[PDB]
Formats: C-alpha cells, structure tokens, sequence
C-alpha cells in the first residue's frame, strides 16, 4: 500500500476544511438562534408579568 | 444570563403581588366569622333576656 499511505496526506486536508466550515456555520447558528431566544424570552415574560398586575 | 435578568423580573412581581392577594384574601375569609360573633352577641343578649 504505497500510493494509498501517499494519498493519506491530502485525503484528511479538504477533512479539515470541511470540518472547520461546519464548526463555523454552527458556531453562527447557535449564537444567534440564542439572541432569538433570549429576545423572545424577555418580551414574553413582560407579557405575563402585566396579566399577573 | 439575560434569561434570568427576565425570571426575576417576572417572579418578584408575581411573588410582591401574591402577598397582596393573600392578605386581601385572608381578610375576606374570617369577615365572615368577625360579623357572625357580633351579631351572635345581640342573639345572646336577647336569649338570656327570655330568662
């Protein structure tokens, strides 16, 4: 096994690339799917703090 | 930790309101037997009279 122990040093790179681009895209996601959430939190528990006044 | 700036917000005012209803509340369940006890004075005061 050669030329597949030669063809090792590149299969992982586009790997590593790939695995960085998904890594980012959820990082992106996840923060500001928060922001959303933490949005939509905040005005609904202003919402139920006037039904209970 | 915004999360809990608003859990707060929510619970202290619901807690603080709470009390009010409770006292109002407790007022109005023993009115009931405050009016009976003084009225059971005239009821009393008339039923020894008969004697």
């Amino acid at each position: 096994d050669y030329l597949s122990s030669l063809g090792k040093t590149q299969t992982a790179v586009v790997q590593r690339d790939a695995d960085i681009g998904v890594a980012e895209a959820e990082r992106d996601a996840g923060i500001r799917e928060a922001e959303c959430k933490k949005e939509m939190l905040d005005v609904k528990f202003m919402a139920d703090t006037k039904i209970a006044d | 930790i915004e999360m809990a700036k608003a859990q707060r917000d929510y619970e202290l005012k619901k807690a603080a309101y709470d009390i009010e209803v409770n006292t109002r509340r407790a007022q109005a369940d023993l009115a009931y037997q405050l009016q009976v006890a003084k009225t059971k004075q005239q009821i009393e005061e008339q039923r020894v009279q008969v004697q």
